[PDB]
RNA sequence: GAAAUUGUUGAAAGGGAAGGGCAUUUGAUCAGAC
RNA sequence: GGAAUACUGCCAGCUGGGACUGAGGACUGCGACGUAAGUCAAGGAUGCUGGCAUAAUGGUUAUAUGCCGCCCGUCUUGAAACACGGACCAAGGAGUCUAACGUCUAUGCGAGUGUUUGGGUGUAAAACCCAUACGCGUAAUGAAAGUGAACGUAGGUUGGGGCCUCGCAAGAGGUGCACAAUCGACCGAUCCUGAUGUCUUCGGAUGGAUUUGAGUAAGAGCAUAGCUGUUGGGACCCGAAAG
RNA sequence: AAAUAUGUAAGAAGUCCUUGUUACUUAAUUGAACGUGGACAUUUGAAUGAAGAGCUUUUAGUGGGCCAUUUUUGGUAAGC
């Protein structure tokens, strides 16, 4: 029983082939990020070379930001913070967006910032703040196989496999997303833009539906 | 529902087709294509005030 | 007894340290720094002088002359972040460099038995610069005043400003 | 022990995405798209300018 | 600072490592810890915890529950173990030959079943024969039978059993316990 | 012992564990038994009922000697008898040899029927017995001697 | 042979209190290590 | 008609300057570059060099400077308070013991339990041994006179840890202690019913009931010790006007 | 006749099929309740979260409260 080149020339042929089973799957992606990516912009083209209004598909995922801190909320905000596991500031989490999500949202909205975020934003924060609940433990991810032995039911085997299932609201997005541990982000590093945050982003605040400045404001964080 | 419910799934293991018997919220729209043959826009503009009394 | 004991011992035996993952690299000296530069030094004995750069030694040190017949400075060697490279150029080829290296500067370590109360130079380092100088001297002739630019004195002016001074 | 970040120590990003060597051989981050030479309808162009 | 959800630094509420300071307990917890551990048995994990358990919930298993749990169907051949002390039941004049492992036996159990032909046991010899627990069954006592839970929860209209030193006639069965004298309960 | 109490543990805090607005004092609320048909009732009225009041008729000079009659139950009758002395009989359910239980000499006045003797023949000399508890006894195959 | 309180010598500071905390300059003193 | 620039967004685009940190201590893991060897920025700092080797760094203390700092304890919604006690210091100073008890715990023996009222004995107020008794438990329910705890594998149904069989596994079937819910059976009481019969007024068979018990349904108890709580006690300490 | 609040449900203890019991009920094996046997298992019956869940014993302190936005009563008002 030498057991140092039997199974270990064994498990490197099992690592090379994983390799290279992600490799697809993250060049079948980009094809398909790509793919859609210019589908809007050629669709809206068309509806404005034949005298229409392209109206895109309504956003399914928003990313949420709790901005105010932990004292003096209401009970009923306070709940449903805590259904979105924002249970202290400048905390993050993906939400579905979906009409029993749509009136948590409303509920909550004094306490924080959201809005639809894109494919670098959404790929940056698991990259650099991405952790996984492993058996109730903050796990950083930092590896496919500590993704591979917790999402692999699914079909999720790597960390940019897991930011697919969460751009692309799929089948699994509820346990996938409920793997990702909520984000721990920092203040913003040019600032909250506005002199008052407690007010809404329509009035000059900071609070509410930025619908693509959430991007802008979590890359700071981030 | 519990007899539609028991009724999708009977018709369903004829062939398999993972019918999908749970209720779903109302989810957000997807995409269209609004045209304007007759349907030209019409610009609106605030009013002015008057008293009406 | 006074104190009675500690029922267990710490080993005595040193643990070997883990495998450290830093190599060495060749230092990148900023492109200000091309042999044949004249430097400003900025701190030592010979603050504020100018001198001629020649060669980048291996332990990321700069072999330097003044000439030491222009402005008293030796064959040396000094640290990069302690000169100022200006863009005047003096032609250093032609200048027979290869022979000064680490082993070179040998300080002859001293002992601490012999502790200097209140109070020489090696036999060869004084034609070692004869012979290097007579080569840049002559390429100093070429450009007017340049002789006189190395024989002077740096320093800053009332009013004037390093972070817009040009060298 | 510690945690080394992607999005920089490429050595890091290499081992979580073996696609990054070739998206970064291929550019694919400044990638060119085919022109094309639709122009809007005269009905969208009043629009736009009306008042 | 954090809006916590549920209490912090709540310790688990279970016991481990019993507090007796018996010396012979904690080389038995010891054995079945690792045993425990290293087995991946779900037996094993049984007698551990119940190793921990205190007297009023390791209640005294007679023989006779015993020979009824050996009268169940297929049980008359495993191998009764009792986490606890075993006592004798003078109720019955038959029993059955089935070796028993517990902590203690009392005299009367311990002649009992070597009479009829058994051999009580320890509970680690029963681990150099059963690690895995093969062919055994736990029997657990009554724990509501102590004379204590019968007070447990007393209020109006329940009836609990009062703590009461000297009873009888003239000791609290009067008015509130009829409706001859007052209300009743 | 001393060292134990939480006396120890409550030095150097000023009430003592007895609070600063309640302020522990000598008999806050009655001695005894004060209060009962009063401030105390729902603490009696829950805990003791039939506390008050009176239910029956009284008995002068009562000794508890007329009353005496300890029990044994039906299930055991064989405690009595000699441990050693004993397998013989159950395994020889023999007629005219039947062992006799006199109960009184263990000290019990009354028989009562708790149940499942073996069925050998016994016989039992009791000052009373229960009346389930006679033909059990007989059915096995014995008989009650009543005794005085 | 303690403390409160007191005398003498020595040192230091002091524009309507004093005492305290963080940090360091200065003065006095000092352990470790070699 | 052809470009540019702005603005917004993206790059797993390149690159310069500054600051803080170096936890870990043989290898293992994941990777990257290489035909291979091997190398690396890959599961946490290393290499070269200088000065000093001493109060130089550092500790202590006193002072100075910048900023900050209201008097403690107590009652209280609220105290720095123009609310109360405290000029200063030493020594003493306030939740204890007992009889009876509740929960929890630990120990022994276990249908029992408890030597220590007393007796024997003794190295002598100890240690050791012992009968008859005695209390508590094993039987309760009725004011009482009284009666007195199995239709049945000591019941059925449901849930159940553990165990057993089949199964690679997932799972399936069997047995199912403690415990939970529930319905039935048994004992006592109240209201019925009233059998064979007999001192013709006794006795109480059997079948019942929106009645009821601090019950049975293969015993858990007894003892000693401990924290905490209770009652009586001077009852945490100090405190009347009185009789 | 709102808004905000408030009760119930969103399954396996469910649904469907056949028939055994009875001293109740019906003209009537008609029903009512409880069961026997069979069929439907991981999208098993909306969302999100779950930090473990359910349970018991015992015992402390407290039982003078006060303030702010909104609602509101007495009062001219009030640090009422």
């Amino acid at each position: 029983a030498e057991q140092v080149a039997a199974e270990r020339a064994a498990r490197k042929a099992a690592n090379k082939e994983k390799r290279a089973i992600i490799l697809e799957r993250n060049a079948a992606y980009q094809k398909e990020y790509e793919t859609a990516e210019r589908n809007i912009i050629q669709a809206k083209r068309d509806a404005k070379a034949a005298g229409s209004y392209y109206v895109e598909a309504q956003h399914k995922l928003v990313f949420v930001v709790r901005i105010k801190g932990i004292n003096k909320i209401p009970p009923k905000p306070r709940k449903v913070l805590q259904l979105l596991r924002l249970t202290r500031i400048n905390s993050g989490t993906f939400v579905k967006v979906t009409k029993a999500t749509l009136e948590l949202l409303k509920l909550i909205e004094p306490y924080v910032a959201y809005g639809y975020p894109s494919y670098s934003t959404i790929r940056q924060l698991v990259y650099k703040r991405g952790f996984g609940k492993i058996n109730k433990q903050r796990v950083p991810l930092s590896d496919n196989a500590i993704i591979e032995a917790n999402l692999g039911k699914y079909g999720i085997l790597s960390i940019d496999d897991l930011i697919h299932e969460i751009i692309t609201v799929g089948p699994h997005f509820k346990q996938a997303n409920n793997f990702l541990w909520p984000f721990k982000l920092s203040n913003p590093s040019g600032g909250w833009g506005v002199p008052r945050k407690f007010k809404h982003f329509i009035q000059g605040g900071s609070f509410g539906n930025r619908e693509e400045f959430i991007n802008k404001l979590v890359k700071s964080m981030n | 529902r519990v007899k539609a419910n028991a009724a999708k799934r009977a018709e369903a293991k004829a062939q398999g087709v993972a019918v999908q018997l749970k209720r779903q919220p109302a989810q957000p729209r997807e995409s269209r294509i609004v045209s304007t043959e007759g349907n030209v826009p019409q610009t609106l503009a605030p009013v002015p005030y008057e008293t009406f009394i | 007894t006074a104190q009675q004991a500690p029922k267990w011992y710490p080993s005595e035996d040193v643990a070997a340290p883990k495998k450290t993952r830093k190599a060495v690299r060749p230092q990148k000296l900023r492109a200000s720094l091309v042999p044949g530069t004249v430097l400003i030094l900025l701190a030592g004995r010979f603050r504020g002088k100018r001198v001629v750069y020649l060669k980048h030694l291996e332990d990321n040190t700069l072999l330097v002359t003044g000439p030491f017949k222009v402005n008293g400075v030796p064959l040396r060697r000094v640290n990069a972040r302690y000169v100022i490279a200006t863009s005047t150029k003096v032609s250093v080829e032609g200048v027979n460099v290869e022979k000064f290296n680490v082993e070179y500067f040998a300080k002859e370590k001293l002992t601490k038995k012999e502790k200097k109360e209140a109070n020489e130079i090696k036999t060869e380092r004084v034609e070692d610069q004869k012979v290097v100088d007579k080569a840049l001297i002559a390429e100093i002739k070429k450009t007017p005043l340049l002789k006189q630019y190395l024989s002077a004195s740096f320093s800053l002016k009332n009013g004037d400003k390093p972070h817009m001074l040009k060298f | 022990v510690l945690k080394k970040n992607p999005l920089k120590n490429k050595q890091v990003l290499l081992r979580l995405n073996p696609y990054a060597k070739v998206f970064a051989a291929e550019k694919l981050g400044s990638k060119k798209a085919e022109k094309t030479g639709t122009k809007p309808a005269a009905v969208f162009t009043e629009t736009l300018k009306h008042d | 600072g954090i809006d916590h959800t549920s209490k912090q630094h709540k310790r688990s509420g279970h016991r481990t490592a019993p507090k007796s300071d018996n010396v012979y307990l904690k080389l038995l917890v010891k054995l079945y810890t690792f045993l425990a551990r290293r087995t991946d048995a779900p037996f094993n994990k049984v007698v551990l915890k119940a190793l921990f358990l205190s007297k009023i919930n390791r209640p005294p298993v007679s023989v006779s529950r015993i020979a009824r749990a050996l009268k169940q169907e297929g049980a008359a051949n495993k191998t009764v173990v009792v986490v606890g002390t075993v006592t004798d039941d003078a109720r019955i004049f038959e029993f059955p030959k089935t070796t028993v492992a517990a902590l203690r036996f009392t005299a009367g159990a311990r002649a009992k079943i070597v009479k009829a032909g058994g051999e009580c046991i320890t509970l680690d010899q029963l681990a150099v024969r059963a690690p895995k627990g093969q062919n055994t069954l736990i029997l657990r006592g009554p724990r509501n039978s102590r004379e204590a839970v019968r007070h447990f929860g007393m209020g109006p209209h329940k009836g609990k059993a009062p703590r009461i030193l000297s009873t009888g006639r003239k000791f609290e069965r009067a008015r509130g316990r009829r409706r001859s004298k007052g209300f009743k309960v | 012992p001393s060292r134990f109490t939480k006396t120890r543990k409550h030095r150097g805090h000023v009430s003592a564990g007895k609070g600063r607005i309640g302020k522990h004092r000598k008999h806050p609320g009655g001695r005894g038994m004060a209060g009962g048909q009063h401030h105390h009732r729902i603490n009696m009225d829950k805990y003791h009922p039939g506390y008050f009041g009176k239910v029956g008729m009284r008995y002068f000079h009562k000794q508890q000697a007329h009353f005496w009659k300890p029990v044994l139950n039906l299930d055991k009758l064989w405690t009595l008898i000699p441990e050693d002395k004993r397998d013989q009989y159950l395994k020889s359910a023999s007629k005219e040899t039947a062992p006799v239980i006199d109960t009184l000499a263990a000290g019990y006045g009354k028989i009562l029927g708790k149940g499942r003797i073996p069925n050998v023949p016994v016989i039992v000399k009791a000052r009373f017995v229960s009346k389930l508890a006679e033909e059990k006894i007989r059915a096995a195959g014995g008989v009650v001697e009543l005794i005085a």
